[PDB]
């Protein structure tokens, strides 16, 4: 579908995690669920346990 | 004459010799479809639903051919001519342009 492509990144504007203010326990708990499992997969292999999925 | 008429019967006798040369040029009829897919060549669909892969018009570059837009293609072998403005919603929408 064409409002699929629409969807896609378009890039958005670079917010760093240095312009959201305070909440660091959260930054760390989404970057644990969401981040890792994509770059650091092979560590999560070994330890056999599934990626958690949202 | 008072039939087929819609005039004030005095600039149309000069739109009616304009008219002669557009009938002539086929400008029109261009049978409106819309993009579904970029292809680097585009995939188009028409409004009677039937999909056609096409190529590019001399009248325009690739760079104003975007996603989803509505463009007009010949009345025979389909090709891209000229890109529209979107969106068919309009006419409720537009009513409340104050
Ligand atoms: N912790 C924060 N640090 C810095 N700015 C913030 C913070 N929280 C909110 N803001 C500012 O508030 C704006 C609006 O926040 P946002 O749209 O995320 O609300 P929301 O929680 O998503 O509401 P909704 O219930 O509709 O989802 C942001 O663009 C941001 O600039």
């Amino acid at each position: 579908d064409s409002r699929v492509k629409a969807m896609e990144v378009d890039e958005k504007p670079t917010e760093t995690y240095s312009d959201v203010g305070g909440l660091d326990k959260q930054i760390e708990e989404l970057v644990e669920a969401i981040v890792l499992p994509m770059k650091r997969a092979d560590k999560f292999k070994d330890m056999g346990i599934r990626a958690p999925k949202g | 004459g008072v039939k087929e008429s819609d005039t004030g019967l005095a600039p149309s006798h000069l739109w009616d010799i304009m008219g002669d040369r557009q009938r002539l040029g086929e400008e029109h009829p261009l049978q409106v479809a819309r993009c579904t897919k970029i292809i680097k060549k585009y995939v188009i669909n028409l409004k009677q639903i039937a999909k056609f892969v096409v190529g590019l018009g001399e009248r325009v570059s690739p760079t104003d051919i975007e996603e989803g837009m509505r463009v007009g293609v010949d009345r025979s072998k389909y090709n891209i001519e000229l890109p529209l403005p979107p969106r068919i919603d309009p006419s409720v929408t537009m009513m409340t342009v104050e």
